[PDB]
Order: structure tokens, then C-alpha cells, then sequence
């Protein structure tokens, strides 16, 4: 099940800069495609490689975009002089040789965010809010709320960890982050999630709960001149123990 | 002119140098070329698009680009395991032929070094008796491990080709069913023996190809003439010469559909 | 684009019949496909049909390649909450050898059937700093509409469905919060 | 297998001294398709030669028309020079104003 691998998973770049994305198709797939996807829309075709040969590019492909697959295996896609509109998910897919109606196997993408200023990039603050005694007495259940605030850009993965293990049961996170200031182009973002467990489970102070927010930020390579810590890709967590009262 | 033929010729000279070219034809008349630089169809006449949309034709154009590269590569991959077999050349003739009131003919035929290798019959790749175990084992591969390719070929030759051909014939009727009149003339020169005189009746620039050019003494045909081949001119018209050897004593006829039942009689001296 | 699919979102409850319409313009021997993207995940093939009249089937979803009506409608008899996702119709041209061409995508939101609503609003304090706090609206039925905020200092999320699998229990919730110290949960949610 | 090219040389119109015409060279029946073909005037290569796209007959053997505008005089000579793997030296077929070259 080693599928299509794309690197990096996310990338922030300052407008005007070049970026290069990489894709490793499923072993020996002769057919390789690059697509671009913006939220609310389907993948848009960019280019097709048969073995090493680039036999089709989109007519609307910019001269800023160039792809290569020098050995018929891994492919690279370079965008020169990025613009805000280049911001999207860059998808790589591979298909087997000589199979008609073949499935296209997609990678997880390189999420590209082009910003005007890297100085506006900020990791989240994360807080955990403890269940309401009113909820416990009334329903015998207990809802923890996690809140991630003040982050920029808007890409984070929020997960819940109970007793050292990630959980998916009782968990529900907002479909999309929301804009802390919707009228602003450079709005920071917030995201909430809920973990619901039994009241008696929360009431046990030996139980550990953790809200974990993976933030996608600057790379080790980017310039930083502020006193605040370089907003690199990083995890920010808030945690709590159960309580009897 | 009732048949559309799409031909490919693939030349494998080295494990590093192989080459694919192709064209479309109404018999002797070329309707399509292939620019291998760009991987595109050359529409030679302004009716070469037939009744098909740009979209249908773009879709076919990319299929051919992928096929040409793909067939070339698939062969190069199996052949580079024995540099001894180079050079060699593979040909493909595919298409269809219409007959009023019948199912159209569909065919896909393949040659290897100038000989029948295999062809497509119904839904099966049948080997040429003459290409022995090579042909047999290539057909096994196509019949057992290229069913995707088989389905594509079937559909192209049995569904797309007749539809395209009808549209192509409709769009180019005036040029394809045109009549062009031959110019005709006589000329002389000595033979290298025998009678020691060659009379040469020529006809050139006629279309279509059916033609009748026979020397004639009075109203009686004169047998024993050398009939030339009907040879092409660059304009699609044809040339023919007919030679009567004589010992030099004391007419060449020219018949063609374009003359409307009025033959051309040249007399000579 | 030659693939047009229903504009979403499509919202329906568990056990309802789902239909996502998809039409296309294509040539020759094309192949049709349905891809699915679950929340926070990559695209993956749901079902496919390589030849005319072929029905693609997967996990209760089905789509029939219907040449004569130019259709590849996605149907599922009885949707589950976990079917909430974006679905993409797609077409391989070049007689089924070409790149997938996708529609714009159709989001499906499958709502839980809550027969025993216990609609309530609660206040939760921060585990680090008792002064910061959040409001929780929960246990409401799936036909309940959560008002958007009419205050810039007050943030109200959309509803969200959690499933406690160990107790065969599903519930809706929405969250609200504010910097204002005078922040009252009773107000955040229109009662 | 290989096949030797057949070479036929002929004019588009009746030759008439000092009248622009076209010189045709039809080379057919050959295999493989790799071929060199020149039109000659007094045994020197004419620079502006055009040819049909490659084709082949029922027996898979290839054929090709080469042509160029020429002007026949009393004195100028004209030929078609072909080389091919089947030929150990170029083969030259003179045009004859009355019967062409290559017969058949
Ligand atoms: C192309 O034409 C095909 C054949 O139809 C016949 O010939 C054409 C030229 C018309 O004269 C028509 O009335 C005849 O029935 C059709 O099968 C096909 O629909 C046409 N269009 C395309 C895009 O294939
Ligand atoms: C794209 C067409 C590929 C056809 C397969 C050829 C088989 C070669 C075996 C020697
Ligand atoms: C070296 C043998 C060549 C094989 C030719 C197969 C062609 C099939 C195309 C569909």
C-alpha cells in the first residue's frame, strides 16, 4: 500500500519566489499526472508524462510552470515567480502501464500558500475547555472543547489524544477554520473541536486528554528577523486531566 | 474512393534510435499527415476535418500521440534485450471500407520486415501463417495482456472510422469525385533494335484513375503495344504512356470519364 | 469542462436515498469514474465503469454508464453519516487512456437522526485559565439551524456531528466564544 | 526481407524546349523505407526537390513521388539518383523526353 508520495506536504512561499514540488509515483507506473485543486473545485489538469516524455500540457499552463520526470520515475514541478493565485493543492497521480479505464492513484498533495509577507505567519494558540457540570448531571456525558486561535496561514490538523493515543470516536472538528476578522485579507484564523466522553471517564483524574494542533508554517530555510520565534511548522498542544469536581 | 486507411511506419535502427510516422489516405489521395515534432494531425485539405468537431479530433490526436510513443517504447523495451535483431521496421495499416447496404469493413494489419505479421479479426489478433512463432507469441500477448488495446482498436475501426469516413467523403465530394481532362500527345524516337522506330502516345493530368489508351489502325485496335504503369503527378492526377514499335510505314486513342464519351484521337503523320 | 455535476452541498439524513447527478460530453470509448474525498484526506477512487451499460458498485454506491442519456448519476440506497464527503464525477477521454477530467465536486452532508433531542447550552471554563471560556450548544436535532453571529467579537461555528461508537450515540454541537468579559452563553445562541 | 526500389522518371507535361515543366521520379517497391533520392541536372543535384509523404502498397513495399520544376532544353540532361541498402552504389536513371526512364 505504499502509494503516491508528494513532498513537501505543505509550503508557504513569499510572492515572487520560486518553488519546486516533488512526486514519487507508485513503483513502475508509466503514467504520471500533475493537477491543481482549489477548495470548492475539482482537480484541474496541468500535465501528463508517459515514461519520461511530457506528451500533454494544459493549454492554459503558464510559462512560469515547468515539470520534469527525467528517468520516467519521480517528477518535479517548478513554479517560477509565485503569485497569490498560484495558491492551491498540487496533486500528483500515477496510473499503471497499458490498462484502459485505469484508476488514477493520488498523492496527499503539496498545499501551496503564497503570502505577501512571511512576517504575518503565526502558529496557533491552543486551549482546552473542561466539561460543564451542568452537561454531566443532565446527560451523563462530558464534552471537552479545543480551540485553536490566531494562526496564519489557515492550515492546521487538529487531533485528540486520550491516555497517550489518538482517538476518532466522540470527536468532531469544524469543517473549515473561520476568519477571526472576515473583512481582512490577512485575517488570522480559528478552529474548534469537540471530544465527548462519558461523565465517569472525565471524572477520573487519572485520565489524560490532549488537543494537538499540527501547524504548517515556515521551513528551516526561510529568513526570519523578528524577535518572536520563527513560526516554523510545529505542534502546539493543550492538555487536561479528569476531575472529580 | 470508398476506404479510409491510416498507416503507421515504425523504424527501429538502434536501441537508442526509433522513429514513428503516419498518415491518412483515401486510397492514393493523402488526407492527413502527422507532425512528429508537435505530435499533431496535419489536415492537408480544408475538408480533412470531415464532419467531426475540433473536440473529437483533439481527443483522437492525443490518443495517437500516446499510441505512437507507447508502441515505439513497448517494442524498444522488448527488443533492446537482443541488439542482434536491429534494424527492423514495423508497419500498420488500419481503417475501414464502406459498401452500400452492408456492414463496413474494418481492419488492423501489421507487418514486420516487409511481411505480414498479424491482423485483427473480429475480436482476436490472428497471426500470419508466414510469420511463424514470432507472430504467434505476439498475438498471445495482445489477446491475453492488451485487452484494453483490443477494445480501443475494435471501436476505432468499427465505430469511429465509418462515421469519420462518411463525413470526410461528404466534406470533400467535389474534389474526390472531380473530373480532370488529360492532355495527350505523340512523340517519336529510334528503337535500340527491331523496327527501329518507337511511337509513344502519352496522356497526363487526368483524374480519376480509370483510363483507356490504346493504339489503333483504322477502327481496329493494334495489339503488341507496351502499356506503361499509371503513375502519379504531384496534383493527384495521373500519367500513362503506351508504346508501339514499328518498322516505320504509314492512331493512338485516349478514353476517360472526363471526356464525356468523346475520345481523344491523335493521328501521327 | 466536459464533466458537469450537481452543485452541492447535498444535505440528507442517515437512511435517506442519495442521488448525485453527473453529465458529460465525450467521444468514442471513454471511461467514467467517481472519486471520493473524505474530510482531511486525499482523493481516492469510489467506483468506475469502463464500458457502456457497465454499473460500477462500491459499498452501496452505484453508477451506470448510460451513453444515450450522457449520465453517470451516483446513487446510494441508504446513506450513513460516515458518507459525508466530497464526491467527484470524472471522465477519461482518449478512448479511456486519457487523464481524468473532473467535475467541480459535490459535498454531501449526512445528518444524524436524533429521536431524543435534549437541546441545551453549556459554559465550559479553560483548564489553564478559569477566566477564559467557551459556550456549547448540543443535543439539538438535525433540522435545527444555528444562527450565524451578528457580533464581530462573537464567533459561532457551524454544527458538527460527533459519534460515540462505543455507545451507539450521535449528537450535534456548535461552539461560540468571545473576548468580552460580560459574555453570556444564553445570548450567543438564539434560543 | 528487403526489396530493391523501382525507379520511373517522367514529366508532368509534354516536354517543349524552353517551357517550364515538372520532373517526376516515382520510386516504389522498396523495403526498408530508408532511402536517398536526388533529381539531377547534368549529373548535379537540384536543390529544390519536394516529395510526397511516405506510403506503401498491398505488399507492404514503400513508394514515394519526388518532383521539381525544371525547364527542358535541347541539351540539358536530367536523371533520378537513388541509393538504398539494397544498392551497393547509387543508381542513376536518365529522363528521356520521349519514353521517360525506368520503363514498366
Ligand atoms: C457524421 O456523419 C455520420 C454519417 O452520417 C451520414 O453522412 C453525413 C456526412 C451526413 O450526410 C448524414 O446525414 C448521414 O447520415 C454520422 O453518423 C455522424 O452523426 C456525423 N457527425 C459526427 C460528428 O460523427
Ligand atoms: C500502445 C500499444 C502497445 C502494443 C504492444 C506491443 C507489443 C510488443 C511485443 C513485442
Ligand atoms: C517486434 C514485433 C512487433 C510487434 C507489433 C505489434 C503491434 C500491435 C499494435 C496494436
Amino acid at each position: 500500500d505504499t502509494g503516491v508520495s508528494q513532498n513537501p506536504r505543505h509550503k508557504i512561499t513569499k510572492r515572487g519566489q520560486n518553488v519546486t514540488f516533488r512526486c514519487d509515483p507508485i513503483s513502475e507506473h508509466s503514467r504520471l499526472y500533475w493537477y491543481r485543486q482549489t477548495l470548492g473545485q475539482g482537480p484541474e489538469f496541468l500535465t501528463y508524462f508517459q515514461n519520461e516524455a511530457q506528451l500533454e500540457k494544459s493549454r492554459l499552463l503558464s510559462d512560469r510552470f515547468s515539470a520534469e520526470r527525467p528517468k520516467g520515475s519521480f517528477s518535479t514541478l517548478e513554479i517560477q515567480r509565485t503569485e497569490q493565485g498560484d495558491s492551491a493543492m498540487y496533486l500528483c497521480a500515477s496510473s499503471p502501464r497499458m490498462v484502459r479505464g485505469a484508476e488514477a492513484f493520488f498523492g496527499q498533495g503539496t498545499r501551496l500558500t503564497v503570502v505577501e509577507d512571511l512576517n504575518k505567519v503565526f502558529p496557533p494558540e491552543v486551549a482546552v475547555f473542561e466539561p460543564s457540570e451542568a452537561e454531566i448531571s443532565h446527560t451523563q456525558k462530558a464534552t471537552l472543547v479545543c480551540l485553536a486561535t490566531g494562526f496564519y496561514p489557515d492550515h492546521v490538523e487538529l487531533s485528540w489524544w486520550v491516555n497517550g493515543k489518538e482517538v476518532h470516536s466522540g470527536v468532531c472538528t469544524d469543517p473549515q477554520p473561520l476568519k477571526e476578522q472576515p473583512a481582512l485579507q490577512d485575517s488570522r484564523y480559528a478552529l474548534s473541536s469537540r471530544l465527548r466522553v462519558s461523565a465517569t471517564f472525565w471524572q477520573d483524574p487519572r485520565n489524560h486528554f490532549r488537543c494537538q494542533v499540527q501547524f504548517y508554517g515556515l521551513s528551516e530555510n526561510d529568513e526570519w528577523t523578528q524577535d518572536r520565534a520563527k513560526p516554523v511548522t510545529q505542534i502546539v498542544s493543550a492538555e487536561a486531566w479528569g476531575r472529580a469536581d | 474512393h470508398v476506404s479510409f486507411h491510416v498507416i503507421q511506419i515504425f523504424s527501429f535502427v538502434n536501441q537508442s534510435w526509433a522513429r514513428g510516422q503516419g498518415s491518412g489516405w483515401l486510397d492514393e489521395l493523402q488526407t492527413h499527415g502527422w507532425d512528429s515534432e508537435s505530435g499533431t494531425i496535419i489536415f492537408l485539405h480544408n475538408w480533412s476535418k470531415g464532419n467531426f468537431s475540433n473536440e473529437e479530433l483533439s481527443d483522437l490526436e492525443l490518443l495517437f500521440r500516446f499510441y505512437l510513443f507507447g508502441l515505439t517504447r513497448e517494442i524498444q523495451d522488448h527488443a533492446s534485450q537482443d541488439y542482434s535483431k536491429y534494424p527492423f521496421e514495423v508497419q500498420v495499416k488500419a481503417g475501414c471500407e464502406l459498401h452500400s447496404g452492408k456492414s463496413p469493413e474494418g481492419f488492423f494489419q501489421v507487418a514486420f520486415n516487409g511481411l505480414d505479421l498479424l491482423s485483427f479479426q473480429n475480436t482476436t489478433w490472428v497471426p500470419s501463417p508466414g510469420c511463424g512463432s514470432l507472430a504467434q507469441s505476439v498475438c498471445h500477448l495482445l489477446n491475453h495482456q492488451y485487452e484494453g488495446v483490443t477494445e480501443t482498436v475494435y471501436n476505432l475501426i468499427r465505430s469511429t472510422c465509418p462515421r469519420f469516413l462518411l463525413g470526410l467523403l461528404d466534406a470533400g465530394k467535389m474534389y474526390v469525385h472531380r473530373q480532370v481532362r488529360p492532355e495527350a500527345w505523340l512523340s517519336s524516337r529510334p528503337s535500340l533494335g527491331s523496327g527501329q522506330l518507337l511511337l509513344v502516345c502519352h496522356a497526363s493530368g487526368f483524374y480519376p484513375k480509370p483510363v483507356w489508351v490504346t493504339w489503333m489502325r483504322n477502327e481496329q485496335e493494334q495489339l503488341g503495344t507496351k502499356h506503361g504503369d499509371i503513375l502519379p503527378n504531384a496534383d493527384g492526377t495521373w500519367y500513362l504512356q503506351v508504346i508501339l514499335e514499328v518498322a516505320s510505314e504509314e492512331s493512338c486513342r485516349v478514353r476517360h470519364s472526363s471526356l464525356g464519351g468523346q475520345d481523344i484521337i491523335l493521328y501521327w503523320g | 469542462n466536459s464533466v458537469t455535476q450537481m452543485e452541492g452541498p447535498v444535505t440528507l439524513s442517515e437512511e435517506a436515498f442519495l442521488t448525485i447527478n453527473c453529465t458529460y460530453t465525450a467521444y468514442g470509448l471513454y471511461s467514467l469514474f467517481w472519486y471520493v474525498q473524505y474530510p482531511g484526506e486525499g482523493l481516492q477512487l469510489l467506483l468506475k465503469a469502463t464500458k457502456a451499460d457497465d454499473k460500477g458498485s462500491n459499498k452501496g454506491f452505484e453508477a451506470t454508464y448510460r451513453k444515450e442519456t450522457t449520465s453517470f448519476h451516483l446513487e446510494k440506497g441508504s446513506v450513513q453519516v460516515s458518507d459525508s464527503a466530497v464526491y467527484f464525477c470524472a471522465l477519461s477521454g482518449q478512448y479511456g487512456w486519457g487523464k481524468l477530467q473532473f467535475g467541480a465536486g459535490t459535498q454531501v452532508v449526512v445528518t444524524p437522526d436524533i429521536q431524543n433531542p435534549d437541546p441545551a447550552v453549556y459554559q465550559l471554563r479553560d483548564s489553564k485559565s478559569s477566566d477564559k471560556s467557551v459556550c456549547l450548544f448540543t443535543d439539538f436535532d438535525s433540522q435545527t439551524q444555528v444562527s450565524q453571529s451578528k457580533d464581530s467579537d462573537v464567533y459561532i461555528t457551524d454544527k458538527c456531528v460527533l459519534d460515540m461508537r462505543s455507545m451507539d450515540f450521535k449528537s450535534n454541537s456548535a461552539v461560540a466564544w468571545s473576548q468580552k468579559s460580560d459574555f453570556a452563553c444564553a445570548n450567543a445562541f438564539q434560543n
